[PDB]
């Protein structure tokens, strides 16, 4: 137990996947689909409504405008009314 | 002549740490399909030195 | 000795799995 | 004659989970994005789907659910289901 054989050092082992590897840990990439054609889309960025069933709250960090999660939908009558007692619908 | 009135109460269910925005449009010079809501906000209030 | 016998074996078969893991998975392997 | 080295092996099992020692766990299927955020069941399939890759299914149990169409074809109707009263105007 005093010595400590078999040393094994590891060199390019670690080098084999690339140098850049080492430093920055790289970016994932999303999947490729077909129906979508070719609108590579990222994970920082969604243009329109989802929808919010069992799903995540997302968070904005900063600008770029984005879409929502939508929670509640309706159409009701729009009943005649402003700020005040002007309602004339002449 | 005077019609059925309605009482009516609003949602009393607040959100308590959720951003939100409510949007009422009159929705007659839209098409028939559905409109997309897109909205240009800031971001989050971090904790900075 | 057998324990420091094992404990080289157990670290002699490390880097050998990890190379294997490592080239069967480049171009034509299994993909691990 | 001897049998060395047995390896008791009870420690690794439990490193992926416990719960799966005695249940081997339902599968769960991935996530389309373009199939907005919906989630996909295993076990049932609502929206009528065509018949061709889609091996023969089967059923189970309630669940009004859709189909593999085989044949979908449009025509021109008869005037009258049967009988004499045949009346038009």
């Amino acid at each position: 137990g005093g010595m400590t054989g078999v040393l094994f050092s590891l060199g390019a082992s670690m080098v084999l996947g690339g140098v850049a590897q080492m430093l920055a840990p790289k970016a994932r990439t999303p999947r490729i689909q077909t129906t979508d054609n070719g609108k590579q889309n990222t994970y920082f960025s969604s243009l329109d409504n989802m929808v919010a069933q069992g799903n995540v709250l997302p968070v904005l960090y900063g600008e770029m405008r984005v879409g929502s999660r939508v929670v509640s939908q309706e159409i009701s009558t729009a009943d005649e009314g402003d700020g005040g007692q002007v309602v004339v619908i002449g | 002549l005077w019609s059925s009135y309605t009482e009516i109460i609003d949602v009393k269910q607040c959100y308590p740490n959720t951003a939100l925005v409510g949007v009422q449009v009159d929705s007659e010079q839209f098409g028939s399909q559905q409109v997309s809501r897109n909205y240009h906000l800031r971001g989050r209030i971090l904790q900075v030195p | 000795i057998g324990p420091a016998a094992l404990k080289a074996v157990y670290d002699m078969a490390r880097k050998g799995a990890r190379d294997e893991i490592q080239t069967q998975m480049r171009d034509g392997g299994l993909f691990s």
